[PDB]
């Protein structure tokens, strides 16, 4: 009951945010451009430090053009909508957003672990202890994320961040949607797409708790529960509802799993009755402290390697290309409310 | 093993969005 009183100031500090965005907040030249951190289909994520202060961040930038040509305008303005909306200790702070005649900007703080994604591939697999950790952050974000009503859609190792104290930062949004029913987009990673998403069914926020269920797994495996070489295969041995389970896992682990691995949506974990506390209250989360979770009060299993502010050596290696700026507006009338 | 087989599958590196 002091969660329920918690996420209705969380809802309405949500919606005068969501109803009134910020805007205009900066610009470019206030920035010194570092490293590239990632590339994309229509956009970049550079390591930049702030000019003034010397403050350094992650820089995401869009080109107006190829967004538009990619069919994007509606998920990079929504993405921004909710990144400055939202306030979560699991979920990326936007610090600040602008617009120029070629590109879209929005300035992160700088997350210098990376991505889980090349921990996971490095070390293997997490033990359940660790994986158990992480996935405390997942259930507790995705709670407050359905309390808004926002399906979230993505999730994988790739999209979860690891900062400097090892605890986790979501930091995309390009898929999430404000849904109180039902939606039908096919969207997502395969080897994380729920059952009904691929038989094109009206679905719900439990494709989230699924795609947790495959986190959960990929993690303490070190490999998923359903793949093959193309994706079509992958979705025959989604919707067959037959996994399979290392043998190290143990006993909760695999009940957990069955039970959020679950084809029928009538019995799946998240989506009964008592909602999210199936989930907190199963055996295997029992040595969890949500509480002390939530504070950031537990330490982590793990703490990446960080030589100081801006290092980059958790990101891979990209070849740097110009950021140019058209004499030309582009795109003005299709990105106004960013 | 399903360790091999998920290294045959290719599907190691990461992964892009439908
Ligand atoms: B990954 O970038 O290697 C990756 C690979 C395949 C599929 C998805 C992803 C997930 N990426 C998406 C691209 C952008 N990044 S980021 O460059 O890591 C980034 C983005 C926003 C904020 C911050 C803050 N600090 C550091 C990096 C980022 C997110 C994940």
């Amino acid at each position: 009951e002091s969660v329920k009183e918690f996420l209705a100031k969380a809802k309405e500090e949500f919606l005068k945010k969501w109803e009134s965005p910020s805007q205009n907040t900066a610009q470019l030249d206030h920035f010194d451009r570092i490293k590239t951190l990632g590339t994309g289909s229509f956009g970049r994520v550079m390591l930049v430090k702030h000019k003034e202060t010397g403050n350094h961040y992650a820089m995401k930038i869009l080109d107006k053009q190829k967004v538009v040509k990619l069919k994007q305008i509606e998920h990079t303005l929504n993405e921004k909508r909710i990144l400055q909306a939202v306030n979560f200790p699991f979920l990326v702070k936007l610090e600040f957003s602008f617009k120029d005649n070629s590109n879209l900007y929005m300035v992160m703080e700088y997350v210098p672990g990376g991505e889980m994604f090349s921990h996971l591939r490095r070390i293997g697999r997490f033990s359940e202890p660790h994986a158990r950790f992480y996935a405390a952050q997942i259930v507790l974000t995705f709670e407050y994320l359905h309390s808004l009503d926002l399906i979230y859609r993505d999730l994988k190792p790739e999209n979860l961040l690891i900062d400097q104290q090892g605890y986790i930062q979501v930091t995309d949004f390009g898929f999430a949607k404000r849904v109180k029913g039902r939606t039908w987009t096919l969207c997502g990673t395969p080897e994380y797409l729920a059952p009904e998403i691929i038989l094109s069914k009206g679905y719900n926020k439990a494709v989230d708790w699924w795609a947790l269920g495959v986190l959960i797994y990929e993690m303490a495996a070190g490999y998923p529960p359903f793949f093959a070489d193309q994706p079509i295969q992958i979705y025959e041995k989604i919707v067959s509802g037959k996994v399979r389970f290392p043998s190290h896992f143990s006993s909760d682990l695999k009940d957990l799993l069955r039970n959020l691995l679950q084809v029928d949506l009538t019995k799946r974990f998240g989506n009964l009755k008592n909602g999210v506390n199936d989930i907190k209250n199963h055996k295997w989360f029992a040595t969890t402290d949500w509480i002390a979770i939530y504070q950031r009060k537990v330490e982590a299993p793990f703490i990446p390697k960080f030589k100081g502010p801006g290092d980059t050596s958790n990101f891979d290696d990209y070849e740097e290309e110009e950021i140019r700026v058209s004499i030309n507006e582009k795109c003005g009338k299709e990105f106004t409310e960013f | 093993t399903t360790y091999a087989d998920f290294i045959a599958s290719g599907r190691t590196g990461k992964r892009n969005a439908i």
